């Protein structure tokens, strides 16, 4: 339900 | 935040926002108060009986935010912990006495129009704007109903309420590090933090040098938004020394 | 230092919607 964030920030 | 409203852009950008890597979800509500530090309480990371411990790696802070949701590209910014700093008499067997946290960051946090810090109060803006009816405004992305959640972030503002009332509303033990804000039954008016809203920012803006200054720290409550029934937040003034201590030190 | 102003608000004198509430309650 959250958007994932960008790889870099794991 | 129940019977709130939907945040401005750019209206509370000290607002952070606690995020579990995994499972990825909302852990809490913070507050950004330099380019390293961010405030926050001490129960959203230490909460034994509830089986709450969390360490450094096991969450980033989200920046700018405004969707709860939504990975804010170009806006937000996230953080990694560095280093997290429990008060040492924080008092999570009885009452949340002491219910504050702070968090450094591995690197600085860009300021822009989105991200900026709050200021911390001074023994002077304690006196002069802690008192009985003045309001405050408190920002979360926790349930919008005691028991549904919010798109982007909410925002309500509360007067401060008188101790004896205050104390007069709960069994809990309540101490001078703690104080309570809320309308009254009578005043018809509602609002009122609530799961998920846990760390987040009780602000006063001064009238004197019109900045916005974080008196308070989401702490705890019983039900939301019930009668007869306030929140509840930890006085920064009063735990002051502590956050001067660790940032002087660390 | 700049801590507590807005750059959406304080910075460019504007205000948002409700902060005139808190202030009418600071008397
Ligand atoms: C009262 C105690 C000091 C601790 C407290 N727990 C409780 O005792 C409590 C009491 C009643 C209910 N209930 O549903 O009727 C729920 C919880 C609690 O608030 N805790 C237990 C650990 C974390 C903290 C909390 O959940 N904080 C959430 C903040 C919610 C803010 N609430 C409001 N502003 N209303």
């Amino acid at each position: 339900d959250f958007e994932e964030i960008p790889e870099e920030y794991l | 935040i129940v019977e709130g409203s939907d945040a401005e852009i750019g209206m509370s950008p000290w607002q952070v926002m606690l995020f579990r890597k995994s499972p990825q979800e909302l852990l809490c509500g913070a507050s950004l108060i330099s380019d390293r530090w961010v405030l926050t309480a001490a129960h959203c990371l230490l909460y034994p009986p509830w089986d709450k411990n969390f360490t450094e790696n096991d969450l980033l802070v989200r920046i700018g935010k405004h969707s709860r949701t939504r990975y804010e590209r170009n806006i937000e910014k996230i953080s990694m912990l560095e280093k997290i700093y429990i008060h040492p008499r924080y008092n999570w067997r009885e009452n949340l006495d002491r219910d504050i946290a702070l968090m450094k960051l591995k690197k600085p946090v860009a300021f822009s129009d989105y991200i900026h810090p709050v200021c911390l109060p001074d023994r002077e803006t304690a006196a002069s704007l802690l008192q009985a009816g003045y309001k405050g405004r408190v920002t979360g992305w926790g349930n919008l109903k005691e028991t549904g959640q919010p798109s982007v972030l909410q925002v309500v503002n509360l007067p401060i309420v008188e101790r004896p009332v205050c104390k007069d509303s709960t069994r809990i033990r309540i101490t001078d590090n703690m104080f309570c804000a809320g309308y009254k039954p009578d005043e018809g008016k509602r609002g009122d933090a609530c799961e998920g809203d846990s760390g987040g920012p009780f602000v006063m803006k001064s009238p004197f040098n019109n900045r916005w200054y974080q008196m308070g720290i989401v702490s705890w409550g019983e039900g939301c938004d019930r009668d007869g029934k306030y929140g509840f937040y930890t006085h920064v003034f009063r735990l002051k020394k502590w956050i001067q201590k660790v940032i002087d030190q660390f | 230092a700049d801590c507590g102003l807005r750059p959406l608000f304080e910075k460019k004198s504007l205000e948002d919607k409700t902060e005139r509430e808190l202030l009418e309650s600071y008397i």
